[PDB]
RNA sequence: UGUAUGGCAAGUCUAACCGGAGUAUCCGGGGAGGCACAGGGAAACCGACAUGGCCGCAGGGCUUGCCCGAGGGCCGCCGU
RNA sequence: UAUGCCAGCUGGUGGAUUGCUCGGCUCAGGCGCUGAUGAAGGACGUGCCAAGCUGCGAUAAGCUGUGGGGAGCCGCACGGAGGCGAAGAACCACAGAUUUCCGAAUGAGAAUCUCUAACAAUUGCUUCGCGCAAUGAGGAACCCCGAGAACUGAAACAUCUCAGUAUCGGGAGGAACAGAAAACGCAACGUGAUGUCGUUAGUAACCGCGAGUGAACGCGAUACAGCCCAAACCGAAGCCCUCACGGGCAAUGUGGUGUCAGGGCUACCUCUCAUCAGCCGACCGUCUUCACGAAGUCUCUUGGAAUAGAGCGUGAUACAGGGUGACAACCCCGUACUGAAGACCAGUACGCUGUGCGGUAGUGCCAGAGUAGCGGGGGUUGGAUAUCCCUCGCGAAUAACGCAGGCAUCGACUGCGAAGGCUAAACACAACCUGAGACCGAUAGUGAACAAGUAGUGUGAACGAACGCUGCAAAGUACCCUCAGAAGGGAGGCGAAAUAGAGCAUGAAAUCAGUUGGCGAUCGAGCGACAGGGCAUACAAGGUCCCUUGACGAAUGA
């Protein structure tokens, strides 16, 4: 039995005094009415903040942390096994409608990896080189100077 | 496990491996959900006329004549829900979504589960079906698809000690209630489901309470009518094989 | 259609020529074999046998066939009014069986004898 | 008001074992399963790898998921495993159902609860 | 936005629509796109603990106070 | 015991309830224009007797033909009289005939009539004559083009919002509209007419930056289709009417060429299967209609009636639904299977006839002006400097030019040619046809199951109900008595039942008549709950209860 199903006979259906459930006055006005007066509580303050750059001048990077690559090296058997060598572009999903692929350095690297991507974080390099690996910057990646 | 194939005379004719799906753990809650959805999804939208009871310029006189403030036209109350001929306050509505979604995985699992309930003689007996057999489902040679006469399917079923189920379904029930006024006077028990491969059995279809289906599209409903698992079924050699990958 | 209201409606509002099928009765074993038909449209010349009412078992000649009310009058199948007059008791052809046929019409006979059509 | 008849039977079997045998884990696992689904355990392999030890059965009062790497040769017992989880675990150890765990070890000894 | 139940799970779900058919049900297909999988910053732009320490509930272990202690709690540390 | 209180019984009143459904409501598939050749609508007529409805139109519930259909018929509507039908009627389909008056209403006038040959009025052509034609008005909504509120929300209110909504003016079609880039701008070595659906996204954008408002490109789909002028260069090679003769149009340009895969011209190469014009002309599918169509009407019992129970038997590519004196696969219509016709798809696809695609080089020959663009004032939009439009003023270039790519100017880059035109298919609606339903079931559902937009109200605009059910069969009550009596009553007759007897299935409550039990003309008012006594009570569906004594015997306790 639901709450609704038990309302017949209660007269007020849980609204308290029968003088309560009337029009919008019981809500302090329609929608966000009073968000600056009687009901300012918990509303974000009024005002403008910052600016937006035009949508077609914005770049969207397709990222991936070393942890994800590394945790699936053996599983990615369909990707180069040198002295592993993986082209990040062939790993990251949504890597087509992206302006570039960037490797981030979250997690550990328990293998010697040779990564090819358009960009890397300082931390991603330190980790890949620390485990005896290398980082290869793509031709698109040649935009740092 | 193994399944005994039967020829058109009702005699054993070898046997094949009962596919793995028939080992899918019987899940009556999932089967019931699949059937509930299929049943809801074929229901038609309805609702009263949006303007029923509103086609009037009736007005309330307000205070003054010792009368309740009720809209009246030609000295007759109108429009308001408490008025005879007035609108229906919260009526059925055409806009209402009467469909029920169901994840493909969850539905496909119910299909497999209902399929498996078919391989349990005890379940099939608990569901209500009448028969004198130990092995279930009843597997038959593909030659069953070439049968044309209904009577021939009868003979085979009698030879398979499974015809008593059709005897059970050979009794219509004249339902209590007004469904009768809308074309739903009768109803009857569900009997044997015949699963073939090329085309549904034209020869078995008219049998009392029988339902015909094909392996590629047999669903939870025909496998478990009304959400109840364990329907007495009869697969075809090839049907049994096709059903395996569902 | 499958809907009861529509079924009864189409039966009660059927045009005159479509009412002939509402006055059909099963044929006797002999007649079925003879003409290759299970039933026929009862005519006012046929002899018939009552199989269901209070008059079940009685036989007689069909005296009248009303298409509108889809009913027939059979000789001697009557009711006694208060004044003593004897009036016919209307019968539904479904409770009747044709034992003899009036074949004075070339067209009706031809229709019966032909195998591609039924009378 | 559980709806799955199997989960319902498991819970009853877990209790029967905690009562009859000396098990205290099974009854503990039963109480957590009786609680709302949102509270049940959802463990990835990385967590099992970090806190499990050989010859000590890992017991998950929920479901084991496939993220991370497991190298330890451990026996993991859960209500269910994702297809990938069960595959990874069987490569280095053994994925087992709570139903089997209760049968092979009704006393619930040498077990480690992981959530 | 919560909650209870159920499926699947680092993923999950298909929408319109297409094919089939037992033809509004239903079976198959469709992942377009959505949310989740990293955050911070107005922006430029940069980009994180698959665990380092201590308490300790349940539970487990032991020679019955002593160990191990998921979750939880207190810190460290890391990205901006 | 009067007046009377409470409960019941018999009979009313009333029409609830249950059962029933010729009506609704909603969804879905199909289909879709009519009218001066006078529509739609209305008026008045029309029947043997005819008031309403339906049909029809002085040939008036109808006339003719072809096909179907069939022994009956003369609408709803079951009377009386009479008639029609084997000379094949009724009835159904298609086609034709007739089709009064008013009505766009058109010779003129008028509340449906009247007065003395009429396209009235406005137009095109024109033999300049109403000679040949057009327009008008209707339609359920859908559709396109204009005009355009307020209540309301913002807790007041002005911008904003309600909303380009309601409503108004004009108009098309079966669908409209849009449509082959002076596009897009995931900026690209990229996409490639247009609608629509899903999404992009409540994103960008707007906003007393409050409340609110709110796209697009792209993507996945549906369906797919691309062309014609103006001009250059030609210059009468042309078009319309008419059988013809003949007439009219046209140098202010008919016609050829041509249309950014730019074209023309000049010189060449090659070739056509493009395009455009025209002929032929479907399959399949879908919607509807139709033909044919299996098997019990056996026994016994109950019953007014078997479709019920028991027994025996049958068909099924048919166990959808309905009818029939009660629950029917086999009694009747149907239903499965097979087949046929019409309509739509569609004058489409395919096929064909004709035409001829294209390429190189040269050539500043051609290529749409109050335009592009700027300014003033407004409206509109998400459009913000960067939406679309109106109004007043100003105002360009000529492809070697010009526009766009979300502020302006200049350069670069990329895209694209405005100020001429056409265009199938996919999408909207629901009048009309058909199908469907966890919709309602006669105070419901439409206002409307019935005479329903009826009766009735208002000068008018407009407003607007209620009313469903005898029975298997009318067998719808003969005869007699009574009476002023075709009334009514009595007796009687029919039927299983008249307490089924006419607004007649069932027949609640409020309530009324008579009557039964209890109380009652010396007595006090929330009408009762709980205790306990009187009196009252056929059965059934409840069977307990009283006194002596005895056993057990909490708290309490002589
Ligand atoms: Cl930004
Ligand atoms: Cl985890
Ligand atoms: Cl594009
Ligand atoms: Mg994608
Ligand atoms: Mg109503
Ligand atoms: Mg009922
Ligand atoms: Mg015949
Ligand atoms: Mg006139
Ligand atoms: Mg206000
Ligand atoms: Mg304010
Ligand atoms: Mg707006
Ligand atoms: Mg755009
Ligand atoms: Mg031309
Ligand atoms: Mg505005
Ligand atoms: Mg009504
Ligand atoms: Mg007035
Ligand atoms: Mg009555
Ligand atoms: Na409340
Ligand atoms: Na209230
Ligand atoms: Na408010
Ligand atoms: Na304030
Ligand atoms: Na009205
Ligand atoms: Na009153
Ligand atoms: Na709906
Ligand atoms: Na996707
Ligand atoms: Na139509
Ligand atoms: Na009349
Ligand atoms: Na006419
Ligand atoms: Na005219
Ligand atoms: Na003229
Ligand atoms: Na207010
Ligand atoms: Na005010
Ligand atoms: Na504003
Ligand atoms: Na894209
Ligand atoms: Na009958
Ligand atoms: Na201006
Ligand atoms: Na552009
Ligand atoms: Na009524």
């Amino acid at each position: 039995t639901s709450k609704k199903k038990r309302q017949r006979g209660s007269r007020t259906h849980g609204g308290g005094s029968h003088k309560n459930r009337r029009g919008a006055g019981h809500r302090g006005g329609r929608g966000d009415a009073g968000r600056d007066k009687h009901e300012f509580h918990n509303h974000e303050p009024l005002g403008k903040s910052g600016f937006k750059r035009p949508q077609k001048v914005q770049e969207e990077a397709a990222t991936i942390d070393v942890r994800e690559i590394d945790e699936n090296v053996t599983l990615l058997a369909a990707d180069d096994v040198a002295e592993f060598r993986v082209d990040v572009r062939d790993v990251v999903e949504e890597a087509d409608d992206a302006d570039y692929v960037k490797v981030l350095g979250a997690g550990q690297v328990r293998h010697e990896l040779t990564l090819i991507a358009d960009d890397f974080s300082e931390g991603a390099r330190e980790k890949v080189e620390g485990a005896g690996g290398s980082v290869e910057l793509t031709d698109l990646g040649e935009e740092r100077q | 496990m193994q399944a005994t194939i039967y020829d058109l005379d009702g005699n054993t004719d070898g046997e094949v491996d009962l596919p793995d799906v028939f080992e899918t753990p019987v899940r009556s809650d999932l089967i019931g959900k699949a059937v509930r959805a299929a049943q809801a999804n074929r229901k038609q939208d309805y609702g009263s006329d949006e303007y029923a009871g509103l086609r009037t310029p009736a007005e309330s006189f307000g205070s003054g004549r010792g009368q309740a403030h009720v809209p009246k036209q030609d000295g007759r109350a109108r429009r308001v829900p408490q008025a005879v001929k007035g609108r229906s306050a919260h009526p059925p509505k055409t806009e209402k979504d009467r469909s029920l979604d169901l994840n493909d995985k969850e539905r496909q699992l119910a299909v497999r589960s209902a399929l498996a309930a078919t391989a349990d003689a005890d379940l099939v007996a608990d569901r209500g079906h009448e028969f004198d057999r130990d092995e279930v489902p009843v597997v038959v040679s593909d030659d069953f698809e070439d049968l044309v006469k209904t009577q021939e399917v009868v003979s085979l079923l009698e030879a398979l000690d499974v015809h008593a189920d059709i005897d059970r379904a050979d009794e219509t029930k004249i339902k209590a209630g007004q469904g009768s006024a809308r074309g739903r006077k009768y109803r009857r028990p569900a009997s044997i489901l015949f699963v073939t491969s090329d085309e549904p059995s034209t020869a078995a279809r008219n049998l009392a309470g029988a339902d015909v289906a094909t392996a590629s599209e047999v669903n939870t409903e025909d496998l478990a009518p009304g959400g109840a698992p364990g329907r007495l079924t009869v697969f075809t050699e090839s049907a049994l094989a096709e059903v395996a990958e569902r | 259609s499958k809907q009861p209201d529509k079924q009864r409606k189409s039966q009660r509002r059927a045009p005159l020529h479509e009412r002939h099928k509402q006055v059909r009765a099963t044929l006797s074993a002999d007649l079925r074999e003879e003409y290759g038909q299970r039933n026929v449209r009862v005519n006012a010349g046929d002899t018939v046998e009552v199989l269901r009412g209070d008059f079940a078992g009685e036989e007689g000649e069909v005296i009248n066939v009303d298409l509108d009310k889809a009913v027939i009058h059979v000789e001697d199948v009557t009711l006694e009014k208060t004044d003593g007059e004897e009036v016919p008791r209307p019968l539904d052809t479904s409770n009747v069986r044709v034992t003899d046929l009036d074949l004075e019409d070339e067209k009706r006979e031809a229709r019966l004898e032909s195998e591609d059509d039924s009378a | 008001s559980k709806t799955n008849p199997r989960l319902s039977s498991l819970i009853a079997d877990l209790k029967s074992a905690a009562r009859s045998s000396g098990g205290a884990v099974w009854g503990d696992v039963a109480e957590r399963l009786e609680k709302p689904r949102r509270t049940h355990a959802e463990v990835n392999l990385g967590r099992i790898e970090r806190y499990a030890q050989e010859d000590e059965t890992v017991v998950v009062p929920g479901k084991v998921l496939g993220s991370g790497v497991l190298q330890k040769d451990v026996t993991v017992a859960a209500v269910d495993f994702s297809g990938t989880a069960e595959t990874k675990i069987d490569q280095v150890g053994e994925a087992v159902s709570l139903e089997q765990a209760i049968e092979n070890n009704p006393e619930g000894s040498h077990v480690r609860v992981i959530r």
